[PDB]
RNA sequence: AUCGAGAGA
DNA sequence: ATACGCTCTCTGCTTATCGGTAG
DNA sequence: CTACCGATAAGCAGATCTCTCGATTGCGTAT
């Protein structure tokens, strides 16, 4: 978590290593960022599925 | 039997002689097409590299194809076109018959 | 496949038949009892001896080891039996409608027996005596009917005695697309009547009717008690299997006379009984071990899904059996009945357990789930599509491929890596030991080598693990005298490696046309792992050197290789059918470089001059006819010789074109200009004479892929091997000159003057203002008004919030900007450049053709212009803001998308943003285009895969059903269609081109003067005549090339190929006379005729499919749907065009469109006030419209049809609505009297009125119970006031005046009702009217005019693209469309009616198309290629349309 | 059951979240270059729902 | 064998 | 501890309940 | 006065070039 890179060049792993993956079964994993909508804002929308959903629906 | 055998055969013969047409009314191209001289020309060096008899002197020439387009030029190839017609008719042009090109 | 080994017996038909539990029971090996498959295989399990060898275990039904056994089937018993998935709908239609009671149909006796004579005259060619047997109603009570009923067998037989007697029909029947066309509408018809039956006619004996919940499940309903009324004076419940088997076999055998024409397409000759046994499952066939090995995958072992559900089924088949067990005891034993019920339950809920599990193991959709047997042969990864219309292959390769200029345009570069591991079955001989015992000493690794020896008895010895002196005794041995007399008519087979004469088929997909896989030559290379392709292959193949990879195809007999080098090969493919344009040529660096050699400016010496010339021409690789290099004079003898590029070319031509023949005489222009060479040049106009390059450059349009260049016309004039020669001399030659002087580009090519520099400068400071001056035109604003007016800002907010105004607003920009970037491109090129044409290598590129276009040179050089996105400008935001950079709703031609840089200089970062919006825009319309046309393709070329040209010049399908009668009408070769028009170049090229006809040898085969004599008579009468219209016309003579073939009759040609060749010798009067000259282009025509056997279906298909992926009426792809796709009766735009009178006015025209077009109601208001009070509930209904002055001059609509409207429908309208809305709630004397009348009229109007002096209020209260709730009353009132019509003609929505284009002034309407526009001659010319719409032309017009518009609009797609398709193919495509009358499609729809299910099952919907071919017991004769490839036998397009006699000597 | 997620991207939810997709969460950082690697850690994915669709917008 | 990620034209 | 029973796409064909016309 | 045939609202079946790598059923149960 703090080492400086000449640690972690003792450490075996790089100078200048970065985080952000896992390691699982010896093969490296990321958990990739998503893009979901803006939170704690409602929003105004108009889409043709709502009105599919039932009828008299808008 | 025999002669339920004997009946197919005649009915057989029957319709072949039925369906063919004779030289003097055929009215096909006088010419051979492209897929003609290619099927004889394919069907000819099958038949010599299986160990026919051939007709035209070789130059020293070892490609099957290549002596069947000599025999084409030489119009040596004793083979008959069967064209047939859409109703199962059928007309036998000859190789020297025809005229390539 | 060995040809060593030849096949006897041959499959002429299959036929669709029923397996019975009788036969499979005999034919089985052994019963399937247990469901366990393993401990080693279990005794009577599904691994069983007896169903096939099985891991070194020995099959024990015939004794041999997993390879010699074939694999036997078994079956399992099954204890009741259960609906076939695959005929359940069959069963239950005819479970429904018949009597339980008389075991007879529903319908009248005598109806079935007419639908029963029908289907028996319908299996012959008989349909119209089977309509003319309808007209037999008695006519001419019992005794009567039966009569009737004898009658009508009388009339069937003797109709069938007449045709089998007139030759009409045999004894098999005569069954082709119509008459399947007509049996299938008549069965359908059949089963329509049975099933709308209330009430037994034979008996009136009400029988219960029956209920559906999918599968495995059939249920039965009680008659009411007023129903069983009727069956008081006559005098659910779950079914089960055997009591509908039951009632369904009391039927049938009962009904056996009509069954055996309803289950039948052609007459049975063994005339057996159709059973309904044949629709259960009593018995389920398993497949042999052979066929459900199971799935190892190294220790990850998998037991096979069909052993899985055949268990299952065995499980549930011994719990049911174990359960009749101990049932028995509850029968047999008087106990009580509550565990006698339970013990009844079970077994009845094992019932439809047994009968799940075998719709499990028969289909996976009725039972995540496990693929049954049916989901095996269902869709593109089915059986059909993925392993018999496609295949994995032995003897092919694939690799990268690498560009090589130094090997034959007509050749391939194959790495010694594949040149070892490919072979050839070549038989030894006594004129082939030479080569093939050498290959048999070299061995398998030292190329050429041979692999194997096949013996002579079929023994395949190989040479890998073998010494050099075995193989040397190996190949001594070769060539022996046969010892073993069955063998002695056999040779010995060398496996040897793929030599250079050897010929390989390459292939790159997509394969989107036939051009896209070619037979090249072989050309075995010493450097490794890629292959090597030259550059003229590249627009053949879109093939590209960037990564692109393509497969390499090696035939294995001569039969294949005859057709690779003959047919398939790549020099007689040098011009596509699709246009008949050339495709093949050089591409870049030799294009560059023949322009820097044919110009004026170069000079070679003597030692230079014969060096080009050795270095592209070497006679001892057969490059030269004449056995000797010839050479020129110099074109210049003081002060010391210099010959010339051209001199150069005319040397090249002189050696490879033939001898004893003139020289091309060819003027044709290139793509540079005269400006490019300077003042008085003529560098631009090409000129051979003699086959000397006299004047002009050699250039993209001579050399490569284009019409009427010298490589084009020396392929008309020397064949097409001279062409293939000249282009490979021509890529030798311009390679070793590219060498020598290289061509190169550079920053300088890039840069402008200062002058240059400075005139860009000046007219981009121009484009400031462009954007707000073409804002304020937009607004509505008065010019010189400033980009931050309020009103101005306020107009653009409008706008942006309007899509339609946004978009009128980025069309009116981009217009002046895009005025404003030609002005700036049109000034600075060339005048601005520093480096200048020839030496400017950028604009060398750009003009010569070799690389890019002056559109690029124009975004390098002076700026980039404005970015389109999506037709529109760049997006933007909500707050008018199209960047952070950028104020709201900033009027700059920079903030819209104007990018006023340059690749030379650089672009800001709003620039690039923008840019980056339009390239990733682009990089998304590329990926979507490169398969969005996929499906066409496939859909035209499954039904077109058949349509053939037959020997009678009349192309027709697979079967025989006729399409044409003249491909195109005129039998013309689009490949050889070329130079036929082109009289001016046939008559400078005459003397050649009779050279290469020769009429010596086409005079004694020919018939010379009755075609001639025709043709005279013919265009006389033609002459006299066509000064009147084509329906008053009497023909009185058909033309030419329907009495006279054109290929045995010369002068038999097309109207149009008449009347060009005698208007050239007419207008042109010019040493060789008229009438030999007419004489060769009659020849001419009679040798461009398409040859009989050509696959003229699967050409038309990939015509109209590859050009597609090239791409206020849908265009393209959308309009290719519509149109040949599904044939939609409703397209998205129908439109009409009207032609109009000469003597009417635009005014007039503009009016009558004004009259024409509908107008709503909702188009004259301009707003409703609804002053609701419920002091019951009333409304007052305000109604405003806009000035009479203005919505009478905009729609032609007064105030008395406002009132009449008003009146009539939006009052009435405006109460259903109401009335609809409470119930779903519940869940002047003259205007007295009109008040009056629409308060009688109407339910609750209690006032009315309307400005009857000047139409611009309508006042009207209503009023409604008060126990009613709160309606909304403007919703409603709003959605009637859009559906109320004013004034509207059916279907017509908007009547619009185009610009008259081509000439004629026409009217386009939306929607198409042809026989309303009947009505108004005096406005439109009513015999021209022509539309969109396929079907309505179709109804309204005939067969022949919905055949003419979809060729029309089937071009029109094409030509609005550029795209240039031969009429043929559409012609083709538009007859087999409408071949039964009808507007068909290309789809599963318009498919069913075909002879072959073997097509239709490959295409989609396998199930569907095989239970229909089963029900009617189906024989196909393998006609259709798909039929042909499913069973393995020879294609009948092509090659295979006849067949090869050998003519022996003795009798 | 963590690791199982982070292995196949199989979002194994008796619930559901407030998510479209069930799978393909978790991609493999490759190790082709630096550059390569780098960027696994800026991407930012709109959602599996997207690539199998028409709409363009 | 199946479904997930990605890559080449 | 272990073996074995088990929630946001495009068409076109086919079915259902309300309209009449006629013996 | 009811049977039969259209005729639009609803339901249901279906396709849209090559190549790597990674991952792989949950409990239950009777000893
Ligand atoms: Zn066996
Ligand atoms: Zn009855």
């Amino acid at each position: 978590n703090k080492m400086s890179p000449y640690e972690l060049v003792q450490h075996k792993e790089e100078s200048d290593e970065i985080g952000g993956y896992f390691i699982v079964n010896g093969i490296e994993k990321l958990i990739r960022m998503l893009i979901v909508q803006r939170r704690n804002h409602p929003m105004a929308i108009i889409r043709p599925s709502f009105a599919n959903r039932g009828a008299s629906y808008s | 039997g025999p002669e339920d055998f004997q009946q197919h055969e005649q009915i057989r013969r029957k319709t072949l002689k039925e369906k063919a047409i004779p030289k003097d009314q055929r009215a096909t191209t006088p010419y051979m097409t492209k897929y003609e001289r290619a099927r004889i020309l394919g069907t000819r060096a099958l038949q010599i590299s299986m160990n026919a008899p051939v007709f035209v002197d070789l130059e020293g020439e070892t490609d099957p194809l290549r002596i069947a387009m000599k025999e084409l030029a030489e119009k040596k190839i004793p083979l008959v076109i069967r064209r047939y017609l859409p109703d199962g008719s059928f007309e036998d042009w000859s190789v020297e018959e025809l005229i390539v090109d | 496949m060995d040809i060593s080994k030849p096949v006897g017996s041959e499959i002429t038909s299959v036929d669709f038949g029923i397996l019975t539990a009788k036969e499979i029971r005999n034919l089985s090996a052994k019963q399937i009892t247990n469901p366990t498959v393993l401990d080693h295989p279990v005794s009577g399990g599904l691994y069983d001896l007896a169903l096939g060898a099985f891991l070194r275990n020995l099959c024990s039904t015939c004794g041999l080891d997993e390879k010699f056994c074939p694999g036997h089937q078994g079956h399992i018993e099954l204890p009741v039996p259960c609906y076939n998935p695959l005929f359940f709908n069959q069963l239950y239609i005819y479970l429904r409608a018949s009597c339980l009671f008389c075991h007879h149909f529903r319908l009248k006796s005598v109806e079935v027996h007419r639908y029963a004579c029908k289907l028996r005259l319908l299996q012959y060619g008989l349909i119209d005596e089977s309509y003319k047997l309808d007209e037999i109603t008695l006519g001419s009570s019992s005794t009567l009917l039966n009569e009737l009923k004898s009658k009508r067998s009388e009339y069937v037989d003797m109709a069938i005695a007449k045709a089998l007697s007139d030759g009409r029909t045999t004894e098999r029947g005569s069954f082709t697309a119509t008459v399947n066309d007509e049996r299938k509408k008549l069965v359908h018809e059949f089963h329509k009547k049975l099933l709308s039956r209330g009430k037994c006619d034979n008996c009136g004996m009400f029988s219960p009717k029956f209920r559906k919940d999918g599968f495995t499940k059939i249920f039965e309903t009680a008659l009411n008690e007023k129903q069983i009324t009727n069956n008081r004076v006559k005098g659910s419940t779950y079914i089960l299997s055997t009591e509908v088997k039951n009632i369904l076999d009391t039927v049938f055998r009962k009904e056996q006379c009509v069954l055996q024409y309803v289950f039948h397409s052609r007459p049975n000759l063994s005339r057996k009984l159709v059973k309904a046994d044949s629709f259960f499952m009593d018995v389920l066939v398993v497949p042999p071990t052979r066929f459900r090995l199971p799935s190892k995958l190294g220790e990850e072992v998998h037991e096979n899904s069909q052993n899985q559900l055949l268990s299952k089924v065995l499980t549930t088949s011994l719990l049911i059996r174990d359960l009749n067990d101990d049932l028995s005891k509850l029968q047999k034993d008087k106990v009580s009945l509550e565990d006698r019920r339970v013990i009844f339950s079970r077994l009845m809920n094992a019932f439809v357990t047994i009968q799940n599990d075998v719709n499990a193991f028969i289909d996976s959709t009725k039972a995540v789930p496990i693929p049954g047997v049916k989901q095996a042969l269902e869709k593109k990864e089915g059986l059909f599509r993925k392993h018999m219309m496609g295949k994995r292959v032995n003897y092919a390769a694939r690799s990268v491929i690498s560009p090589d200029p130094n090997i034959e345009t007509n050749e391939i570069g194959v790495p010694p890596v594949f040149a070892v591991k490919l072979t050839y079955p070549e038989p030894v001989t006594a004129y082939n030991i030479a080569e093939l015992r050498q290959a048999v000493i070299n061995g398998p690794d030292k190329w050429p080598g041979a692999t194997q020896i096949q013996n002579e008895d079929g023994s395949l010895v190989s040479l890998i693990g073998m010494s050099v002196e075995q193989r040397k005794a190996l190949a001594n041995q070769l060539l022996t005298p046969s010892s073993n007399v069955s063998t002695h008519t056999l040779n010995k087979k060398v496996y040897r490696h793929i030599k250079n004469r050897d010929v390989v088929l390459m292939n790159r997909q997509p394969t989107l046309h036939k051009a896209s896989m070619m037979g090249h030559k072989v050309r075995v290379l010493p450097n490794e792992k890629t292959l090597r392709l030259h550059y003229a292959n590249t627009g053949a193949y879109n093939a590209d050197f960037d990564g692109d990879e393509m497969n390499m195809h090696f035939p294995q007999n001569e039969n294949a290789r005859a057709e690779a080098l003959n047919l398939a090969n790549t020099d007689s493919q040098y011009l596509t059918p699709t246009s008949g344009s050339p495709v093949r040529g050089l591409i870049q660096d030799h294009i560059s470089a023949g322009v820097w050699l044919t110009s004026k400016d170069s000079f070679f010496t003597r030692e230079q001059y014969q060096q080009y010339i050795y270095g592209c021409i070497r006679p001892e690789d057969g490059h030269t006819t004449r056995s000797k290099i010839v050479t020129l004079p110099p074109t210049i003898f003081k002060p010391y010789p210099l010959w010339t590029g051209k001199q150069i070319i005319t040397t090249v031509l002189l050696n490879v074109t033939p001898p004893d023949m003139p020289g091309i005489n060819l003027i044709s222009k290139n793509k540079i200009k005269n400006e490019y060479w300077g003042k008085g040049s003529l560098e631009n106009e090409v000129l051979f004479k003699d086959g000397a390059l006299l004047c002009g450059i050699l250039d993209k349009s001579q050399y490569g892929a284009s019409k009427y260049g010298i490589v084009h016309s020396l392929h008309e004039v020397y064949g097409p091997e001279v062409a293939a020669k000249v282009l490979s001399v021509l890529g030798r030659l311009f390679t070793n000159y590219i060498t020598a002087t290289a061509f190169t580009c550079g920053m300088d090519d890039l840069r402008l003057t200062a002058e240059g520099n400075k005139w860009r400068t000046d007219i981009l400071k121009t484009s400031v203002d462009t954007g707000r001056e073409a804002a304020a035109e937009v607004t509505n604003l008065d010019k010189d008004t400033p980009a931050d007016d309020p009103e101005l800002l306020k107009r653009l907010q409008e706008i942006l919030r309007d899509n339609n105004k946004s978009g009128i607003l980025d069309a009116v920009t981009s217009s002046k900007v895009n005025a404003i970037t030609s002005q700036v491109v049109s000034k600075c090129v060339p005048d601005g450049t520093m480096k200048k044409f020839p030496c400017n290598s950028m604009q060398a590129m750009a003009l010569s053709g070799a690389k890019g276009s002056n559109v690029n040179v124009s975004q390098i050089m002076c700026l980039l212009g404005q970015q389109a996105l999506e037709g529109r400008r760049v997006p933007v935001m909500v707050s008018g803001k199209t960047l952070p950079s950028f104020k709201p709703y900033e009027t700059d031609a920079m903030a819209g998308g104007y990018v006023k840089g340059r690749f030379y200089s650089g672009i800001k970062p709003q620039e690039y943003y923008f840019h980056c919006m339009a390239g990733r825009e682009g990089l998304i319309d590329t990926a979507v285009k490169t398969s969005r046309s996929g499906y066409l393709q496939r859909c035209l070329t499954k039904q077109l895969e058949g349509v053939h040209v037959s020997y009678d010049n009349s192309i027709r399908d697979a079967d025989g059903t006729l399409v044409q009668f003249m491909y195109g009408g005129d039998a013309i070769d689009i490949t050889k269609e070329s130079h036929m028009t082109q009289f001016e170049f046939c008559l400078d090229n005459y003397y050649a081109l009779l050279k290469k006809y020769n009429p010596s040898a086409l005079i004694e085969h020919l018939d010379v003067e009755s075609a001639l004599k025709y043709s005279k008579k013919t265009l006389k009468y033609r002459k006299k005549h066509s000064k009147e219209p084509h329906y008053k016309q009497s023909v009185k003579y058909d033309p030419v090339l329907a009495k006279y073939n054109p290929a045995k009759y010369l002068g038999s040609v097309s109207e149009n190929f008449q009347d060009k060749l005698e208007s050239f010798l007419d207008k042109n009067s010019k040493g060789v006379n008229e009438k030999k000259f007419r004489a060769l282009m009659q020849l001419k025509y009679m040798r461009s005729l398409i040859n009989p056997g050509e696959a003229v279906g699967i050409i038309a298909s990939q015509s109209v499919g590859e050009p597609s992926t090239q791409m206020n009426v849908t265009l393209g792809i959308p309009r290719l749907r519509e149109i040949v796709m599904t044939a939609s009766a409703a397209i998205k735009t129908p439109q009409m065009t009207l032609p109009i009178w000469n003597d009417v006015s635009d005014e007039q025209a503009d009016t009558f469109c004004k009259s024409i077009s509908k107008v709503l109601l909702s188009e004259v208001i301009d707003k409703v006030i609804v002053t609701e009070t419920t002091g019951a509930r009333s409304y007052v209904i305000h109604m405003r419209f806009f000035d009479n002055n203005e919505y009478s001059e905009e729609y032609d609509v007064s105030k008395e049809e406002l009132q009449n409207v008003i009146s009539n429908q939006f009052i009435h309208l405006l109460e259903a609505a109401i009335v609809k809305e409470i119930k779903k709630q519940k869940r002047n004397k003259v205007q007295r009297d009109r008040q009056s009348a629409i308060i009688s009229h109407h339910r609750f109007i209690t006032k009315y009125n309307f400005d009857d002096e000047s139409g611009k209020w309508c006042e009207f209260k209503l009023e409604l119970a008060a126990d009613t709730e709160k309606l909304l009353m403007v919703n409603i009132v709003e959605e009637i006031c859009r559906k109320s019509i004013i004034r509207q003609i059916p279907h017509i929505d908007r009547c619009v005046h185009p610009e008259p284009e081509n000439g004629k002034r026409v009217l386009v309407t939306e929607g198409v009702n042809f026989q309303a526009m009947w009505d108004q001659e005096a406005f439109i010319d009513v015999d021209g009217i022509t539309s969109n719409d396929v079907a309505a032309v179709l109804k309204t017009y005939g067969v022949e005019a919905a055949r003419n518009t979809i060729v029309n609009e089937i071009n029109n797609v094409f030509s609005r693209y550029a795209i240039s398709v031969s009429f043929r193919h559409l012609d083709l495509i538009a007859d087999m469309m409408t071949r039964q009358g009808t507007y068909l499609a290309f789809n599963r729809q318009g498919m069913e009616t075909s002879t072959s299910s073997f097509m239709k099952m490959s295409y989609e919907t396998t199930c569907q198309f095989l239970t229909k071919a089963v029900l009617d017991n189906e024989r196909e004769q393998l006609d259709s290629p798909s039929a042909r490839i499913v069973v393995g036998k020879l294609n009948n397009v092509g090659t295979g349309s006849f067949d090869v006699l050998a003519k022996v000597p003795n009798a | 059951k963590m690791q199982y997620f982070l292995s196949t991207g199989n979002l194994v939810s008796q619930s559901g979240l407030d998510l479209q997709q069930v799978s393909g969460y978790t991609v493999v950082a490759e190790k082709i270059n630096f550059y390569r690697f780098i960027s696994h850690f800026r991407m930012v994915h709109r959602g599996s729902f997207f690539a199998q669709l028409k709409t363009t917008t």
